Parts: structure tokens; C-alpha cells; sequence
């Protein structure tokens, strides 16, 4: 993974 | 039922109700040979009693525009000067500050540094 | 040669900030005139000026709106405690705005001392909007509701809060009566149900009702009985054992509210209870159903009850079927969203593709906003898109994974994207995503004239492509850009083009600490602001790469809240 990438507001997993 | 006096010495005669319509007339009353008005010639006091007739049952020139807002705001007029005044603003919006001092025929007396400085704080912090 | 009194009635019909600045530029006198009448002031950078400064100008401000934080802060690419403190705004209009009645905050760090002093200076306020700020609890809230009895509106649209406790939406007094739209959807707490109904009941020009997800589906009915005029709802929960009972008590509830034009919320989502709002549907102009997660057929099941939509959000379950029925029933569409379920995992789980979007193309004659998440394009696919919606304003796409290449071809997407560019001539906002080089930024630069906002990651090749842009893009306004190989030479290359733009955000980039010390010298009216949290920059030799740089025009000078880790470039 990337940080802040896909650029979106969700939690991860 | 009131005769109304123009500054050019000419007599207008109104229903009560028209001339009641002015704020400023309407308290002239409230104290007869005519309610003269010095400030209002015998041209705009035509358009004036149109309008307000018309109501109590734009499509004219810079000049007399300005001269019609005038007697607007003289006599009070309210839903008069509401129109009046919108229709000049109008003129002012989607222009350029040039656009408008030429429109009204306004001289720009700002210093160029001053100008500059207003317009540097109007587009980068309020715009 | 209006009187006084005349100019400052003209200037009452002129709202607009553009037409406003304007007038204040055709003489001094108007300057005068128009700045005792301003009734809104629009600050888009909190640190582009100081409070003091526009107090002093604009005396007679009601309605005042301020953002901070950059678009990127989202993103978690802005460490904490960068800035955006609201605090010194509201105690300098604390003293001077005894009128005022509106406050509209975005990505701005909100205490409940800004809280709690709003609501004992300000007697008139009616207006409070919190968009995506951080920084304040419930117990900040209850301030607000005990004190503010002209409140008309209380949004926290994905605000942060702490949640202390729901009760503060019990201080709202029985006396208080003016509520128009309340969104409290972000807060995690329970609020009293008790209270929220006799809220709801008490309050007869609600129109907006935006629920949180700890409101459950079987009490939506009873507050949908008090509240029959609603123009906006959110649901709370939206899940419940099925019953007929508590379906058909949904049902009478939503087909009693006859003014909704907007619907949103559903969070948990069971499809078994979506049919209760299709009674609703035949007249939703917006329909906001991210946070479900039910499958095609059951969207497709809803979409088909839309024929006036005009706004969709969605997940990526809608699938390219699901599109195809959308394109085909939603005429009026004008902006469609479509959020990634599974954001976070590289093999496809839907059939979500670049057909559905080509689709909607063809067939929503008035479709001209769309954000849209997938995993494979095409350049062909974003040909024919920009062929179909030359009207397109804004246009946002993001492939999932960075640098995919068009997956038929394995070209870059530049041709794909300089389609869009060049074929819509009113392109206001562009992200753009997959395998990019130079080139793409080449046809922005020429053809982009009316771009105001780019977002750019992981592209290009070399300090050509933002050159390009800088260069050629007229209408530039905000450019923010990650892990690109761009860096010092376009930068000050193009140092005076910043001074036509609020911002530029670099991270990730290959902008030097020493590029970044010249473009402060140069440009003393910029705040050059480097974001690195590695310690002082010079503890690191000047050629060595910024981890962040914030640049931005300013007539306030340098920053006085600066954390430890941003450092600004001028002396
Ligand atoms: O005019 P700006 O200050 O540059 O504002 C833009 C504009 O929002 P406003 O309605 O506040 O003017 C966008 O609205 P659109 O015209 O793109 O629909 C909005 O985008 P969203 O629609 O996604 O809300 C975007 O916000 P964002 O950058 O979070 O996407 C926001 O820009 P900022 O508030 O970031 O400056
Ligand atoms: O526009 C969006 O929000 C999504 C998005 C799409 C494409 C590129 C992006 C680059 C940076 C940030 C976001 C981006």
C-alpha cells in the first residue's frame, strides 16, 4: 500500500 | 383630491391614494393651494404618477434614470426606489471596475498603489 | 452623484463577492460605501489574512465563511496539528460582529471554547456549519444548544467529534422552536430519543433532518409522522429483523412525507426494507446511498423509482449493468459519484469497469460532474466519454491501483485524458489517474484554459509536465500534487504564476529545502510553507527533497501557529 492512496475517507480494511 | 406642485411650477392633481404612495408627501399632508416639491421637475413627477397610479390599481434612459432614483428616494417611495435601484445594480453586475466608472461616467481617483492593494486583498482574500 | 443612502440601497441587490469587489474598486468613495454594507465575506484561506484586518474593513459582516486545512488533509497527508485553529477569528468578531448570524466552517480546528464563546456573543446567530473540523465534543454542542435560541441550522457534515455523551441535544430548551436543518450524522453517540422527538415536533420549519446511525430503523417512522414537511432526510440505521409490522409503519411514515427532494443515510443497509422509500422516489432530485451496501439488482430496483434525479452517489456494487439501467431512466442526471466497496483490495469485487461510466456518458444528456473509482480504463473509453459530454464541468477518476496503464493497449492514458481536456471546453476540476507521462500535462497546459482545480499522483516524467501547466493553465486556482517527479526547475520557473493561484500542494515530490529558501526570498508575498517531520531541514544538505510543501499567497504574512515540524521559507 500507499498512504492516503486510493485517495478516500475510509478506515482501513 | 391633492395637487401636486413640480419645480416647474406646474400642477398635477392625484388621487389620494397615488399621492399617499410618497412618504414625503404623505406628511406634507399630514399638516390648500398644492404640495409643492423644489427637487422634482414637472418630467419626473410624470413618471412618478405613472408608476405609482399603476401600482396603486424601465425601459427609458441613463439620465432620467438617475434623475427618477433621485425623486425616489426624495419622495419616499419605496417599492419605486426598490425598482430603480435594482435596475441599477443591475448595470453594475458581471463588470469591471472600468466597465462601471465608464457606465456612470465616475472618475477613478485611486493612486495606483492604493488600487493595487485593494485589488491584491479583494482577490486574494475575499474572492 | 447618488446620494450616500441611494449607493448603499443599489448595492444591497449585489451579493455576489466578485460583483462586490468590483464596486469597491471604481472609486473611493464606492470603496466606503460598499465595505459598510458588506453582508458575507468568503476567506477560501484562513491564512491569506489576518481577522483584525478584515474586521477593520468589512464592519458590518452577519454571515462568515472560513476553510483551512488543504483538499489533501483528507487524505491523512497533513500531520496533526498543522494549523486551521478558528479560535483568534471568533474572539476578534467576538467584540466587533455583535450581529453576527452565520458561521461556515471547513477543515478548521473548532475547540468548545470557540463553542462555547459563539454562543454567548452572539445573540442573532442562527447559521452554524462545521465541514469536516475537528477539534470539539458534545459538551461544546450543548453550549450551542442551551444558549443560541434564534439557531435555524446545525450541520456537522463529516465533522470530527468527541463523543462525550448524547445529552447535549437535551439543552435545546422546551422554548425553542426555530430549528430549519439539523445533520448530526457524523456523531457516534445516541442522542435522548425522547428529546429528539419532542425536538422534532417543537419545530415546525425542520426541513432537513439528517439522523445519526445510532437512530434505529423501527423509531424512523415516529419521527417521520412529527416532521411531514421534511424536504432532506438521513436516516439513521437503516437494518431491522423483517417484520410487516414495522415495514408497513415505514411505509405509511415515508408516503406521508410529500415534500422530500432528498434522501441519504442508510447505513447497514437490509434490501428488504429499501422498498418503504420508493413511494418517495418518483420526485428525489438527490439519493445518497454510499454507506449501503446492498447489490446490483437491489439498486437497480430503487434506480428504476428516479426518473428526476439529478444527484446520485453510490457504491461500486451498482456494477456496469446497474449503470446501463441509470442511463436509461435518469435523464435529468447532472452528477454521479461512485465510491470503491472494497477500496483497499487490488482484485476486483465487483463488475464495476470502465463500460459503466462510458454508459452514463451516453445516455445522461446533463451529466457534467462525475467522480468515479475503478480499477481498469481505457483510452478509447475516455475518448469516447469526452466525445459524448463536451458540457462535462467536473471530472474526477481515480484507478485504483497507481500507474495502471490503458489494461487493452498498456499505453499511458494521456491520449484519454487530453480527449476530456480538449473536448470540454468548461472543465473546471480534473483528478486524473493511471500510467501518465509528460504528455498529458502538455495537452492540459494547452487545452485545461478553464481548469481552476487539478489533482495530480503518481505521474509524469520530468519538471516538463507541471511547467506545462503552470504555464499554459489561465484559470488555475488550486494544484495539488503527490509523489511526482517534479520539483525545483518548474517550480520557480513558474514562481510568479503562484501569485494567481490560493495554493499549490507538493508531497512526495522532488522540491529541494534549497528551492524552497530561494521561492520564499523571491516571493516574500508567499508563504512557503515545508511539512517534514524528520526535524530542521538544514540538519540535511539544501539539495535533499522536502517531504511536504504548502505554498500559498497571503497578505498576512507569516504564520504565528506554526507547529514544530512546518517551517516558513521568508526571514
Ligand atoms: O470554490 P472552492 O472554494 O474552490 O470550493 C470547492 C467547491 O466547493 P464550494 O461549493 O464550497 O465552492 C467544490 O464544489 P464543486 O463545484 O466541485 O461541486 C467542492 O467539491 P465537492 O463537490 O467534492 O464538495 C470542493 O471541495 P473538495 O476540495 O473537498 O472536493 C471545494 O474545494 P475546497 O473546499 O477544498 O477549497
Ligand atoms: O478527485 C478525487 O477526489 C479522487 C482523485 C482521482 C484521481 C486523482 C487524484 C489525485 C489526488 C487526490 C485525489 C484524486
Amino acid at each position: 500500500q500507499v498512504v492516503g492512496w486510493p485517495p478516500v475517507r475510509n478506515y482501513r480494511k | 383630491k391633492i395637487v401636486l406642485k413640480s419645480s416647474d411650477g406646474e400642477s398635477f392633481e392625484v388621487e389620494e391614494a397615488v399621492a399617499l404612495e410618497s412618504q414625503t408627501i404623505a406628511h406634507m399632508v399630514e399638516d390648500d393651494n398644492g404640495v409643492p416639491l423644489p427637487n422634482v421637475t414637472s418630467k419626473i413627477l410624470a413618471k412618478v404618477i405613472e408608476y405609482c397610479k399603476r401600482h396603486v390599481e424601465m425601459k427609458i434612459d441613463q439620465a432620467t434614470l438617475f434623475e427618477l432614483i433621485l425623486a425616489a428616494n426624495y419622495l419616499n417611495i419605496k417599492n419605486l426606489l426598490d425598482l430603480t435601484c435594482q435596475t441599477v445594480a443591475d448595470m453594475i453586475k458581471g463588470k469591471t471596475p472600468e466597465e462601471i466608472r465608464t457606465t456612470f461616467n465616475i472618475k477613478n481617483d485611486f493612486t495606483p498603489e492604493e488600487e493595487e492593494e485593494v485589488r491584491r486583498e479583494n482577490q486574494w482574500a475575499f474572492e | 452623484s447618488f446620494p450616500e443612502e441611494v449607493l448603499e440601497h443599489v448595492f444591497s441587490f449585489i451579493q455576489l463577492d466578485k460583483d462586490r469587489n468590483s464596486v469597491s474598486l471604481v472609486c473611493k468613495s464606492w470603496y466606503e460605501i460598499e465595505r459598510w454594507c458588506r453582508r458575507k465575506v468568503f476567506i477560501g484561506n484562513c491564512y491569506a489574512v489576518s481577522p483584525a484586518t478584515v474586521i477593520r474593513r468589512f464592519p458590518k459582516v452577519r454571515s462568515v465563511e472560513l476553510k483551512g486545512k488543504p483538499h489533501f488533509a483528507d487524505f491523512n497527508l497533513v500531520p496533526d496539528g498543522w494549523g486551521g485553529y478558528v479560535y483568534p477569528w471568533i474572539e476578534a468578531m467576538s467584540s466587533s460582529y455583535t450581529w453576527l448570524e452565520e458561521i461556515r466552517l471547513k477543515r478548521m480546528v473548532v475547540t468548545d471554547d470557540c463553542l462555547e464563546l459563539i454562543a454567548k456573543s452572539f445573540k442573532n446567530f442562527k447559521v452554524l456549519v462545521l465541514s469536516s473540523c475537528e477539534g470539539f465534543s458534545t459538551d461544546g454542542l450543548a453550549a450551542i444548544a442551551a444558549t443560541c435560541r434564534n439557531l435555524k441550522e446545525l450541520d456537522l457534515r463529516e465533522s470530527d467529534v468527541d463523543d462525550v455523551s448524547g445529552h447535549w441535544l437535551s439543552h435545546f430548551p422546551d422554548t425553542y422552536t426555530s430549528l430549519v436543518s439539523l445533520n448530526i450524522s457524523c456523531l457516534a453517540s445516541e442522542v435522548s430519543f425522547s428529546a429528539l422527538e419532542r425536538l422534532v415536533t417543537r419545530c415546525p420549519n425542520l426541513k432537513s433532518l439528517k439522523l445519526n446511525r445510532a437512530v434505529p430503523l423501527e423509531k424512523l417512522a415516529t419521527l417521520l409522522q412529527r416532521a411531514p414537511q421534511l424536504e432532506e432526510l438521513g436516516t439513521g440505521g437503516y437494518t431491522a429483523e423483517v417484520r410487516p409490522d414495522v415495514y408497513s409503519g415505514l411505509s405509511v411514515a415515508l408516503s406521508g412525507c410529500k415534500e422530500l427532494r432528498c434522501l441519504s443515510g442508510f447505513w447497514d443497509a437490509v434490501p428488504a426494507y429499501l422498498p418503504a422509500v420508493y413511494s418517495v422516489c418518483s420526485r428525489l432530485t438527490t439519493l445518497n446511498l454510499s454507506y449501503a451496501t446492498v447489490q446490483s439488482y437491489d439498486l437497480v430496483k430503487l434506480l428504476c423509482q428516479c426518473p428526476k434525479l439529478q444527484r446520485l452517489w453510490v457504491l461500486d456494487y451498482i456494477e456496469d449493468a446497474g449503470l446501463e439501467v441509470l442511463a436509461s431512466t435518469c435523464k435529468d442526471l447532472r452528477e454521479l459519484r461512485v465510491f470503491p466497496s472494497e477500496p483497499f483490495v487490488m482484485e476486483p469485487n465487483v463488475a464495476l469497469t470502465e463500460q459503466g461510466l462510458v454508459s452514463v456518458s451516453m445516455g445522461c444528456p446533463k451529466l457534467e460532474s462525475v467522480l468515479y473509482f475503478c480499477r481498469q480504463m481505457t483510452n478509447a473509453a475516455l475518448i469516447t466519454i469526452a466525445r459524448n459530454r463536451p458540457n462535462m464541468t467536473r471530472f474526477r477518476l481515480c484507478i485504483i491501483e497507481p500507474k495502471a496503464p490503458d489494461y487493452l493497449t498498456l499505453e499511458p492514458l494521456d491520449i484519454g485524458f487530453g480527449a476530456i481536456v480538449e473536448h470540454c471546453k468548461d472543465l473546471r476540476r480534473l483528478s486524473l489517474s493511471g500510467l501518465l507521462t509528460d504528455k498529458v500535462f502538455e495537452y492540459i497546459g494547452t487545452y485545461a484554459k478553464k481548469m481552476e482545480m487539478l489533482s495530480v499522483a503518481f505521474a509524469g516524467d520530468s519538471d516538463l509536465g507541471m511547467h506545462h501547466v503552470l504555464s499554459g493553465c489561465d484559470s488555475l486556482r488550486k494544484l495539488e500534487i503527490r509523489d511526482c517527479p517534479f520539483g525545483d526547475k518548474a517550480l520557480l520557473a513558474n514562481a510568479s504564476k503562484l501569485e494567481t493561484m490560493r495554493s499549490l500542494w507538493m508531497s512526495s515530490c522532488s522540491v529541494s529545502f534549497g528551492a524552497c529558501k530561494l521561492l520564499g526570498q523571491k516571493m516574500p508575498k508567499l508563504n512557503v510553507e515545508v511539512i517534514d517531520e524528520r526535524g530542521a531541514p538544514d540538519s540535511r544538505p539544501e539539495s535533499c527533497p522536502v517531504e511536504r510543501v504548502f505554498i500559498y499567497r497571503t497578505v498576512a504574512g507569516p504564520r504565528f501557529d506554526m507547529p514544530g515540524f512546518v517551517w516558513n521559507m521568508d526571514q
